[PDB]
């Protein structure tokens, strides 16, 4: 359980991040970043919905959850790491965009994270552009 | 020739399923029938939209969700 | 002004005519017609490219 729980910890971090950075004071860049995070969290919820359906069919277990959640585990770890880094440096505007670029580079190792971050960076630069 | 080209193109859009007084003999079921049919069409279309959104959600809940 | 009024009259006419030619599509067809291009050939090309675009958009949608 404790190997999976970091995903839920990351989720609680992402949720708090979204809530904070969806206040007008935190800036439009952070607003759009929170909106993208809201999309991703909806995706997460859909995934967990499907896993709940498979539970309710009595057709999932432990390792299957552990197996099914591994892509999501990595994704949510990445998302929460980005959110925590952006929050702790209180980045706004081009600062935040810089941080997003650098993170996108550091997340070059895994293609899932690369795709997620490229989507996010395009979207968030849309307001800034 | 532009009108001719439009003529050939005509019917190529999406089909549409939805878009002093009476003399005492003008009392006609056709007007009231038309009104009834319209009020049927509204309701029916709304329940069809509800069914279709329900089916879409049912499929998605049966779908993996990451693609 | 007369050209623009004819243009939007044709737009409305085609919309009623269930053929759906757009602004710049209608302008292009006008330019071809004054260039000396047969309306029937224009319509044949339009329909062929409509079918090709439908197929290609479907394929690219599943290729996303």
């Amino acid at each position: 359980v404790s190997r999976i729980l970091p995903v839920a910890a990351s989720y609680s971090t992402v949720t708090r991040f979204i809530e904070e950075k969806s206040s007008f004071e935190y800036g439009q860049v952070n607003h759009a970043l929170a909106a993208a995070m809201r999309t991703l969290v909806k995706e997460y919820l859909v995934l967990v919905t499907q896993l709940e359906q498979l539970q309710r069919q009595g057709l999932l277990s432990l390792q299957k959850l552990w197996f099914y959640i591994q892509p999501a585990m990595r994704s949510l770890d990445i998302l929460a790491s980005l959110a925590t880094s952006v929050d702790k440096g209180e980045c706004i505007g081009g600062a935040t965009l810089s941080l997003l670029h650098d993170r996108s580079f550091s997340y070059t190792g895994d293609s899932q994270a690369q795709e997620l971050c490229l989507h996010l960076t395009k979207a968030a630069s849309t307001p800034y552009f | 020739s532009v009108l001719d080209l439009l003529v050939q193109l005509a019917g190529s859009g999406p089909p549409r399923v939805l878009q002093n007084v009476r003399y005492g003999g003008y009392d006609c079921c056709h007007l009231s029938g038309i009104e009834a049919d319209v009020r049927s069409i509204i309701s029916g279309e709304e329940e069809l939209c509800r069914d279709l959104i329900r089916k879409t959600l049912q499929v998605m809940e049966a779908a993996p969700g990451t693609g | 002004n007369a050209v623009r009024e004819t243009m939007d009259v044709l737009l409305e006419i085609s919309r009623i005519l269930n053929t759906g030619l757009d602004m710049e599509t209608l302008s292009i067809c006008v330019r071809l017609c004054e260039q000396g291009i047969n309306p029937e050939a224009l319509s044949s090309v339009i329909k062929e490219l409509r079918k090709a675009t439908e197929a290609l958009k479907a394929a690219e949608n599943m290729t996303s």
